[PDB]
């Protein structure tokens, strides 16, 4: 009982998969990925403030992601992405590793049909500013 | 849940500000 | 052309999560991660060519992870981990993303209660051997 | 088929059984 075997496995698979996906991103998608990182970094502080305002379920964040994606803009999609990223930082061992992947599933499952062209044009505008 | 509703309304509002801050 | 939004998001979340978990790993857990890294490399090629020995979504790999974790051993559990990682390598787009989440769920959900202690002593022993 | 997966699973298990002893040896 000296190590959280699940947490150690989650770290290995998470990094390998992170690099596996990044490997297969086109040049254009790599630009969008860096734009998303900046966009998510800008909204992070406002997001944590609203969440801390109402601070205390895995359904709650899933419900917020769903509301943010309710037929939506690039700004709300980015906010939903960063919310998942912040829940991921809190759900780092044991039974919390289940709620994170499901939360991401809600994100991707609830995306609008036009997500690709909407974010492509928006994140490019992010690249212009920064 | 009523609280969740108002919380998501605050996040949807943050999302809108992120859209407006681009134009 | 256009971007695959879901792939961009997955790449971002995966890395942010990987960094998060790594940050929260205790020191003894970080030494094991390295040991898991090397031990996953030794099983990679024998694993891949055994997959190539037959065959050439989530059902088959999930069935293998399940067979490897059937009451098991550190070597089998590590072989299951690397299997998931290798399937993640080729599951980087769209519906394949889902197959990876379902596969990793089989792995973590089917770990035995003994894994914490057995892999603690095994991965640590590997670290001393490979030192 | 499903029996092919049965055979492949046993092969990965042998690899697993070998990895268990190989990495603590020498
Ligand atoms: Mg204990
Ligand atoms: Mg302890
Ligand atoms: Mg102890
Ligand atoms: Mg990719
Ligand atoms: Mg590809
Ligand atoms: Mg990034
Ligand atoms: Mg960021
Ligand atoms: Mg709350
Ligand atoms: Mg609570
Ligand atoms: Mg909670
Ligand atoms: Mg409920
Ligand atoms: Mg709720
Ligand atoms: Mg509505
Ligand atoms: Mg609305
Ligand atoms: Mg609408
Ligand atoms: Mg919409
Ligand atoms: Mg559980
Ligand atoms: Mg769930
Ligand atoms: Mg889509
Ligand atoms: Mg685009
Ligand atoms: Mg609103
Ligand atoms: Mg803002
Ligand atoms: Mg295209
Ligand atoms: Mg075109
Ligand atoms: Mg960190
Ligand atoms: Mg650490
Ligand atoms: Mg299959
Ligand atoms: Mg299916
Ligand atoms: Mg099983
Ligand atoms: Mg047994
Ligand atoms: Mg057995
Ligand atoms: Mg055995
Ligand atoms: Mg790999
Ligand atoms: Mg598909
Ligand atoms: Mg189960
Ligand atoms: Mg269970
Ligand atoms: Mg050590
Ligand atoms: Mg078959
Ligand atoms: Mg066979
Ligand atoms: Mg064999
Ligand atoms: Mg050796």
């Amino acid at each position: 009982d000296d190590i959280d075997a699940s947490a150690v496995m989650a770290a290995y698979l998470a990094r390998e998969y992170a690099e596996a996906v990044e490997e297969q991103l086109t040049p254009r998608e790599r630009d969008a990925l860096e734009a998303l990182r900046v966009s998510g970094e800008e909204v992070r502080s406002p997001l944590l403030q609203e969440l801390s305002n109402a601070g205390e379920n895995s359904h709650i964040p899933a419900a917020l992601v769903s509301a943010l994606l309710e037929a939506t803009s690039p700004g709300r999609m980015v906010t939903a992405v960063e919310l998942c990223a912040q829940m991921g930082r809190l759900w780092t061992r044991g039974r919390q590793l289940v709620d994170f992947m499901r939360l991401v599933y809600v994100l991707l499952d609830r995306l609008p049909p036009t997500a690709d062209e909407d974010l492509g044009a928006w994140l490019q505008a992010v690249a212009r500013v920064h | 849940d009523a609280s969740t509703k108002k919380l998501s309304e605050c996040l949807k509002r943050i999302g809108d500000e992120l859209d407006s801050n681009m134009e």
